[PDB]
């Protein structure tokens, strides 16, 4: 019955209320320090020289 | 105002008169001295008819220009657009077999033996005039007479829709009257004129340059006057039916009256001009003065 | 019994929204206040690709980044040459109806699926010389809306019969089905250590999903509408969503909840697809209003704008090295930008 | 500046390209028919009178030298919203609805298809798009009308219990959802199992939507 | 001919 | 007399201006926009593009109209009456060809879809553009400069008669560029407008009939124009080249100008105004504002 | 032959009043 | 059309 499935989709909910989350700001920070530490590397980002850029013209 | 309707009345007066009288004379002169015996005289004698035909239909279509109402009545209105029709086809159709049966003549001389008989040719116009009977049919079928804003109004009256199929008939009307007779006449004389040039009789010298000059210059004339007559009243009656506006200005039915005067023109005084282009014809006046 | 069962889920959800509540001290557009703005990013079309004769749904990048591969209407899927706009191949579908298409890490395979319900495994590296179907793989009740491989053994499909799949190449069967949600699932994404993946669909909720355990273990809400695209970020602790709102939204798996929203007044129309950059800083995002957006992730500025399109930009993608950009679009033409 | 091997790779691609060109000519000529309605409709039966995967079903006909593709959608239970934009390159849209549902209750049967039909007529996808209307199970329904009024469906109607006033009232109040009228003809046609004139209504229907997209594309029309 | 367009 | 020739040069250079600006937008708005998908719109770049060429030709005309005599040089007038003839030739028979799509469009719609694609169309274009050389040849060949009672003139050398075949090329010009086209657009045109009634989205409704009166309008305007602009040119031509009166009367000889710019007119004007006429150029600049 | 068709075209023209 | 005869 559709009961059954309530009984395994409310036990489905109690598994995603039992997780350990973090502060908002250190997952921030830390996308910060990705971006940052990153930011040489990206070749959209940053632009890249004719003759190293592979399509021209 | 006033001068331009009676200066209309006198060019309609001065066509049917002039008209008439000339293909009257034509068929007199044919019926009482050629004796019928060529049959291009027969041909003109039929082309002539249907000219005094249409000539006939004339004095109708003043009375009602000049009265603005129509007081005849519903079947002498079916038996004017009937009459109509029927000699505008029979002249066309008369005119394209008389260039037909030239190109025949000089073309092919061995087969214009057989071809050309006084009794072929006759049966010819017969089957010209009854096939032409199957045009006049309808039209006298469809004719009515409406009263239409305190007025009388001799028409056509068409199926619905009648704008429709009153677009359809002009541009049938237009395609077999104009383009194909032009077309046949046109192949049938240019074809005609490359074979002339091989003659010796018509080449070689000033003289026989100068008749191929008069030779050519009568052929292109028929093409010529077909042309500038026909053309202006069947785009001008396209052009009518295509748009709305009124007919109440009297500049546009003006020149309107002056296309159809131009159509009656070549229906009617263009065979007695044929006729008078015929050397035959001119002989029998030379002899008889 | 089923009221106190549903009682204590509204109960549970309550608690979960409550915790989300005090998580979310601050946001992220005060925290990112101090970085530089990127200033006007000016991408231009570098390469054109004619050829296909009907709309363009789908498209992938490979590992090499040299070889592209692109699903059109037509029934045909083209493997193309970026650099030389050369057509490395031509396969000819058996179903002219093909939502997506993907291409394996090794290069050794492609897969397609479309409304026939089958996805389909063709294999490149055939002695012969021309594409041979591999596999067939049948089973979902719904069409297919997305596929990504995993390995060449493994493949990861979504299906508009609410659920997800795991298919074994060489046995043909459905080893691990994913349930759970009450919409067509529309788009997922892969993370690089491929242990987990997320999912959205019609719902307007986005799921999270364990490969190995067949479990969800995080659901998020708070899109109005459709959610067509899902893409992560490249540390693999956050993704993006587009939906039919007109709003892209970021969400991080650690914090289990919202961190920013982009959005625009003039911008009315739906999202087809998001992708981020190399360095996740700008968010690329197709539009019905035939035009793409180039985003600030960070600052929720949007950065630049690109109008190579005249119908409706379908799907995009950022290759690995990063270098350029392509969009294909319902115009028939996939652009690269860079 | 080009190696030979990259040489035979331009040339590769020119084939492929003479390739996708040819069947692009090809697949250019197909008439595309999208065939809608319920499931107890008579989609089968109309597919078995024009013959003599599992989601969607194409069926390849041809009369008169025309290509004519079929694709019956049927058998999918997905939201239609979401698929419906791939079918909007199609020529004309086949929909199928029987006389009789009004008397089988599930609510009325009738009304379900008039909520079916208004959806697909009034989609913003499908606005040019021509729809061929099939009324199936009509000796059914003549011994039905006779047996049952039709003042239980429709309470507006005071009709007499003739057929074809019956037939003529359903017609009109089916043509009657379309809402853009002047640019989209519907195409009604009574289906019996005797019968084989359907085929050559859909040929006829389908000749008028290509004049029609002809006259659209020199721009006349 | 165009007796039908004057009236 | 002065009046007469500057306001014959204004008209000239008028026709020049508009038509060369007006085949140039037309020209530049096909290829930018449209790209050239649809057949048709293939047919007006390439009527379009014969109207412009036609166009370059008048600057060197009114110059020779106000010098009264040709310093220009034999080779630029080979080139100038070879580029008249070829132009002439290419534009009608690209508009026969519209007309002829148009017709298999419409009353052949399963033969449609083999016949019209735009590589058939570019084919049929390019062998209308190659066949007109073989006209345009002898015209270049037979052009030379000769001087005239103290003044040059360019014109064309025909061999012994030259009156004879001078007037055989009349004729000739005159059926295959007039008679034969009118034929063929007008029983196109004629069979398309009757296959229309059948359709339903043009007939039970008054909406749906205005509809069709428009697309009979439209229809019917290209033949109108065809007949007005090329009738008076061609039959003025022809009395010419029969009649030996004198050129110096300054009336007839602004009269034949008048027949020349209406055949201009038709050539550079009337490509444009097609391209008005069409739907989907107006959708374009509705987009674009 | 061919003057006999001459003639006979000469007087076929004759016959139409042509020439 | 018409010059050869306009000179
Ligand atoms: C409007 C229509 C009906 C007018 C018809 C007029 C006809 C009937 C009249 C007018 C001219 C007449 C012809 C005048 C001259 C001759 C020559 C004579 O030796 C035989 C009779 C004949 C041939 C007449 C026959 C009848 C005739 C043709
Ligand atoms: C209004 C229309 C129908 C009137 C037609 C009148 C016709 C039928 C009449 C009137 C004049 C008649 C012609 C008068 C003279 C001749 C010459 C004769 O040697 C042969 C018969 C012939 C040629 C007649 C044939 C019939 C004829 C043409
Ligand atoms: C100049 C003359 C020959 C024109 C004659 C036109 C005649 C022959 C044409 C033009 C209009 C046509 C009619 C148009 C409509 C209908 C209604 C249809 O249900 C029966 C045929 C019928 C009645 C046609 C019969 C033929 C018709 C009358
Ligand atoms: C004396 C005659 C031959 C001169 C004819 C000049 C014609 C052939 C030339 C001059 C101007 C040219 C146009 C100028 C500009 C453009 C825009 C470009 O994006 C496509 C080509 C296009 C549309 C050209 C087409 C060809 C063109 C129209
Ligand atoms: C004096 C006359 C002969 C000059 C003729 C110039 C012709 C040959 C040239 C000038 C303009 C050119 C066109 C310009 C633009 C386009 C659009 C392109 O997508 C296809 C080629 C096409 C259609 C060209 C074909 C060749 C062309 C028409
Ligand atoms: C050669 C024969 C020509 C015959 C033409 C006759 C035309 C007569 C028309 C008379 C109209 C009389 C109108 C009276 C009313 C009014 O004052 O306008
Ligand atoms: C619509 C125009 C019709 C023109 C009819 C003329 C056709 C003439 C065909 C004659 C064929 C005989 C061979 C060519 C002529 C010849 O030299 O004998
Ligand atoms: C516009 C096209 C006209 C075609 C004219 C073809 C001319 C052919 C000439 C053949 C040689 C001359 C034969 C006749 C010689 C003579 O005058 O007796
Ligand atoms: C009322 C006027 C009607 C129209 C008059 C013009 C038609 C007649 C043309 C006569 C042609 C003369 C041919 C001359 C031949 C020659 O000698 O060279
Ligand atoms: C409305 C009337 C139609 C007339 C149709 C035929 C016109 C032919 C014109 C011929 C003009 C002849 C001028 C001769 C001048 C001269 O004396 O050399
Ligand atoms: C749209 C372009 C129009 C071009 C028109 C060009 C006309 C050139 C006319 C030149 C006439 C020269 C007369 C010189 C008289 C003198 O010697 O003073
Ligand atoms: C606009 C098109 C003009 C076409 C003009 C074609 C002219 C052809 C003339 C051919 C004359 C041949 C004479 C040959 C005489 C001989 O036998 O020596
Ligand atoms: C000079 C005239 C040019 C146009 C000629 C059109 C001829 C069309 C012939 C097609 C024959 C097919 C049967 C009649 C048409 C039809 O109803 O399908
Ligand atoms: C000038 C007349 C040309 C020939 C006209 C032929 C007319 C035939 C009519 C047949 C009956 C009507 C059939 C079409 C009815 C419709 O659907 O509108
Ligand atoms: C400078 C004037 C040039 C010629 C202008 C006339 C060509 C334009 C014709 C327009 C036709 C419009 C038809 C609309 C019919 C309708 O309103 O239903
Ligand atoms: C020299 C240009 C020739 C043009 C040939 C076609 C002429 C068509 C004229 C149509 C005029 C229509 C006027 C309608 C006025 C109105 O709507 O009230
Ligand atoms: C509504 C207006 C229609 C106009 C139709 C025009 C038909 C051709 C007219 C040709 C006139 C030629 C005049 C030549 C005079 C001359 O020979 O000198």
């Amino acid at each position: 019955a559709s009961i059954a499935q309530a009984r395994k989709l409310v036990e489905q909910l109690k598994m995603e209320a039992n997780i350990d989350r973090i502060k908002v700001s250190k997952a921030a920070a830390d996308l910060m320090a990705y971006c940052e530490a990153h930011a040489k590397e990206d070749p959209l980002l940053t632009p890249v020289p004719a003759s190293e850029n592979p399509f021209r013209e | 105002s006033l001068a331009l309707a009676i200066a209309i009345t006198a060019l309609y007066s001065a066509v049917c008169a002039v008209g008439l009288l000339g293909n009257v004379l034509v068929m007199f002169v044919i019926v009482r001295y050629t004796k019928m015996k060529t049959a291009t005289n027969i041909y003109i004698f039929s082309l002539a008819l249907a000219g005094a035909l249409a000539t006939s239909t004339l004095p109708f279509q003043s009375a009602k220009y000049l009265m603005e109402t129509w007081p005849f009545g519903e079947l002498l209105c079916k038996a004017v657009l009937s009459i109509d029709y029927y000699s505008m086809f029979t002249s066309i159709f008369t005119l394209t077999m008389m260039c037909v049966d030239r190109y025949i003549a000089v073309c092919h001389p061995v087969k214009a033996l057989d071809f050309r008989t006084p009794a072929k040719a006759k049966l010819i116009n017969i089957c010209i005039w009854v096939l032409a009977s199957g045009v006049g049919v309808p039209i006298m079928v469809m004719a009515v007479t409406r009263p239409r804003d305190g007025a009388v109004v001799c028409m056509l009256q068409f199926p619905s829709p009648s704008w429709y199929w009153d677009t359809v008939t002009k541009i049938c009307v237009f395609l077999f009257a104009f383009v194909v007779p032009i077309l046949i006449i046109t192949v049938c004389y240019g074809l005609m004129l490359l074979r002339l040039r091989s003659v010796r009789l018509l080449s070689g010298s000033k003289e026989k340059d100068r008749s191929l000059r008069r030779i050519t210059r009568m052929v292109l004339v028929v093409v010529v006057a077909f042309v500038v007559c026909w053309a202006p009243i069947h785009i001008f009656v396209i052009v009518w039916t295509l748009v709305d506006i009124d007919r109440r200005d009297p500049l546009v039915v003006a020149a309107l009256h002056l296309c159809i005067a131009l159509g009656y023109i070549n229906s009617s005084l263009n065979p007695v001009l044929y006729a008078f282009l015929d050397e035959n014809f001119k002989r029998c006046f030379r002899q008889l003065c | 019994e089923l009221d106190q069962l549903r009682q204590e889920a509204e109960q549970l959800k309550n608690q979960i929204r409550d915790a989300r509540k005090a998580c979310a001290d601050a946001t992220l557009s005060q925290i990112t206040n101090n970085i530089d703005p990127v200033g006007r990013i000016q991408m231009r079309t570098r390469r054109t690709l004619r050829g296909h004769l009907a709309k363009i749904y789908a498209m992938h990048w490979g590992t090499d980044s040299r070889l592209l591969v692109s699903a059109s209407q037509d029934g045909k899927l083209i493997i193309w040459d970026s650099y030389t706009t050369n057509k490395v191949h031509a396969i000819p579908l058996r179903s002219s109806w093909v939502m997506t298409c993907a291409y394996a890490p090794s290069g050794n395979y492609v897969a397609c699926g479309g409304l026939d319900n089958i996805c389909s495994i063709y294999n490149l590296k055939t002695r012969e010389g021309n594409v041979r179907v591999s596999r067939e793989l049948a089973g979902h009740t719904g069409y297919l809306s997305c596929c990504r491989f995993l390995d060449d053994n493994q493949i990861v499909t979504s299906s508009g019969d609410t659920t997800c799949a795991l298919w074994d190449i060489e046995t043909g069967q459905q080893t691990t089905t994913f349930t759970g949600h009450t919409g067509d699932v529309m788009s997922l994404s892969l993370a690089p250590d491929t242990r987990l993946f997320v999912s959205g669909a019609c719902d307007a909720s986005a799921k999270l999903w364990d490969v190995r355990e067949g479990m969800c273990r995080q659901t998020f809400t708070g899109h109005e509408s459709d959610i067509n695209a899902i893409c992560f970020f490249p540390n693999g602790n956050a993704f993006a969503t587009g939906s039919d709102d007109a709003t892209c939204r970021l969400f991080d798996l650690r914090a289990d909840q919202e961190l920013m929203t982009y959005s625009h007044d003039n911008i009315i129309c739906g999202i087809t697809s998001v992708s981020f950059s190399k360095s996740g800083r700008l968010l690329l995002a197709g539009y019905d209003d035939f035009n793409c957006n180039v985003w600030d992730a960070l600052k929720a500025d949007r950065a630049g704008v690109l109008a190579g399109h005249d119908n409706r930009v379908s799907c995009l993608g950022v290759t690995d090295d990063g270098m350029a950009v392509a969009t294909g679009s319902w115009d028939s033409f996939l652009k690269i930008w860079n | 500046t080009l190696s030979a091997e990259d040489k035979a790779a331009v040339e590769r691609s020119k084939m492929i390209d003479r390739n996708l060109r040819e069947d692009g000519e090809k697949a250019a000529r197909e008439v595309k028919l999208l065939l809608l309605g319920a499931g107890e409709s008579g989609k089968s039966t109309i597919v078995k009178q024009m013959k003599i995967t599992t989601g969607i079903v194409e069926t390849h006909f041809t009369f008169k030298d025309l290509h004519f593709k079929m694709f019956d959608v049927g058998a999918q239970r997905s939201e239609r919203k979401k698929w419906i934009h791939c079918f909007e390159g199609v020529t004309a849209i086949i929909f199928c609805v029987a006389l009789s549902d009004y008397d089988l209750v599930l609510m009325n049967r009738m009304h379900e298809s008039m909520k079916l039909f208004d959806s697909i007529c009034n989609n913003k996808w499908f606005t040019d798009t021509s729809i061929i209307l099939f009324l199936n199970k009509k000796d059914l329904f003549e011994e039905k009308i006779k047996k049952s009024p039709l003042t239980i469906c429709y309470p507006e109607y005071a009709g007499s219990n003739t057929y074809e006033e019956a037939a003529a009232y359903i017609q009109c109040q089916f043509e009657d959802l379309n809402k853009r009228k002047d640019t989209k003809e519907i195409y009604t046609h009574f289906t019996c199992s005797t019968d084989t004139k359907n085929v050559q209504f859909v040929f006829d229907a389908v000749t008028d939507v290509i004049i029609k997209n002809n006259l659209k594309d020199c721009g006349l029309f | 001919y165009x007796f039908e367009v004057v009236g």
